[PDB]
């Protein structure tokens, strides 16, 4: 991603002689013999870069083409999201159809289980949530948003919600079964991800956050627990419990302490910028093997976060420290992803210049680590859990606060 | 730095979520 017309300060489809006029203007603004502020020298090369393209008519051709294609991909993506947004899927299955096997993980919401549908013969992963542990949280809202959003979104790195249904005791969400395990387990076991290893994962998140933000969605809970590794070694984001559609600022305090951006901790409001903060924490924890901000208890994590004092390990390249320093920015007018150039500041950073953005999206890059596939329906990249049977009571609980499901 | 401090913090396993 590069935005040549904005560098020169011109509308698309401006006249080549206004492209020349724009260049000679901006070129005078950041000329080394005239301006010496440290950022000017790189905006100078970026103004020269924009002119070398926009004046060569065949290179302005490739660039103007790749742009309408982006415009259509964003407009078709947004189209797909809103139709399924307002026409969501409900009661697309029933628990009798699925044979339960192993608990893949257990969370405050409920269980996630490996299931085989008996007719189709396919394996899936079912998230069971108990309406009685969730109507108490008063975060019926956060679990309603998770259904509406997960159905209705499409991206190579979001997990796909095949079926959803409800009964008297629980809500159910059946999803594509990612078998490589959680990134959490791999990272803890190794202790650390190598810098190229982390960059691969990081890139798919920048692409997912670009997608999700383009749809006015904040994801709000990035952590290794929530990132699963498919068989091609790529990333499936799998937990949307905190994702909300937001215009302006939102205020719920939620997500995971280590990953909470400062502005959430303060009563101040917040927006999609918090996901860019989280990415910095995610990159940090992957490269170091620990997050930049821990303590015995959340309140002291919140304190370390708002201070904006970060320490980096001895390993950690200089470009890594420069990138995190920009992501982990308490100043909302200085944090990459929030500036005028948006995701490009992240896509075009020196820590990423070795990453073919489009090849990531089309999953054509070799993955630094492929899990050992042991045959369909193996659960050995997942920890083993104590199995609690599903009980459905004679009476339907919370039938109202979950009318929409 | 402080990886052994990370292990002492007891926040090394799967972290739960705030919901306020
Ligand atoms: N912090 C809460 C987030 N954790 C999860 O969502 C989990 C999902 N697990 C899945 N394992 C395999 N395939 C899958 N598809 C969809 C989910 C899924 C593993 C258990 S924990």
């Amino acid at each position: 991603g590069k935005d040549y017309y904005q560098t020169l300060g011109l509308a698309r489809g401006a006249s080549d002689e206004e492209i020349k006029r724009a260049y000679r203007r901006q070129a005078l603004r950041y000329h080394p013999d005239k301006n010496k502020e440290p950022g000017a020298e790189e905006k100078f090369k970026e103004i020269a870069e924009a002119y070398d393209v926009l004046s060569d008519p065949r290179k302005r051709e490739i660039f103007d083409r790749y742009g309408e294609e982006v415009k259509e991909f964003l407009a078709k993506a947004k189209e797909d999201f809103l139709k399924k947004w307002e026409s969501p899927a409900q009661n697309t299955a029933h628990l009798d159809q699925f044979e339960r096997i192993k608990t893949l993980g257990t969370g405050s919401f409920g269980r996630v289980m490996l299931v085989k549908h008996k007719e189709t013969g396919n394996h899936y992963a079912m998230k069971i949530l108990d309406k009685q542990k969730v109507v108490k949280l008063k975060q019926i809202e956060h679990t309603l948003n998770e259904k509406r959003i997960l159905q209705a979104v499409n991206f190579p790195f979001l997990v796909k919600l095949e079926f959803s249904f409800k009964d008297n005791s629980n809500l159910y969400m059946v999803m594509e079964y990612v078998p490589g395990g959680e990134m959490f387990s791999h990272l803890r076991r190794i202790g650390r991800f190598s810098e190229p290893h982390a960059r691969f994962y990081a890139a798919q998140i920048v692409l997912t956050f670009e997608y999700l933000h383009s749809l006015d969605l904040i994801y709000r809970d990035l952590k290794p627990e929530n990132l699963l590794i498919d068989q091609q070694g790529y990333i499936q984001v799998t937990d949307f419990g905190f994702a909300k559609r937001v215009k302006g600022r939102t205020w719920t305090l939620c997500g995971t302490p280590e990953y909470l951006a400062p502005e959430i901790i303060l009563s101040k409001g917040y927006n999609k910028a918090v996901d860019w903060w989280a990415l910095g924490v995610l990159i940090y924890e992957m490269a170091a093997g620990y997050p930049p901000f821990f303590a015995d208890q959340p309140i002291q994590i919140y304190e370390k976060i708002v201070s904006g004092k970060v320490r980096f390990p001895s390993h950690f390249s200089s470009d890594l420290k420069d990138l995190l320093r920009n992501l982990l920015q308490v100043d909302l007018t200085k944090r990459f992803g929030n500036l005028k150039n948006g995701v490009n500041d992240i896509k075009n950073h020196k820590w990423f210049a070795t990453t073919d953005w489009i090849a990531i999206y089309q999953r054509k890059v070799e993955a630094p680590f492929i899990p050992k596939f042991k045959g369909p329906g193996d659960t050995s990249n997942f920890d083993d859990y104590e199995e609690e049977e599903i009980r459905v009571s004679i009476n339907e609980k919370c039938g109202k606060e979950f009318s929409e499901f | 730095t402080t990886y052994a401090d990370f292990i002492a913090s007891g926040r090394t396993g799967r972290r739960n979520a705030i919901h306020d």
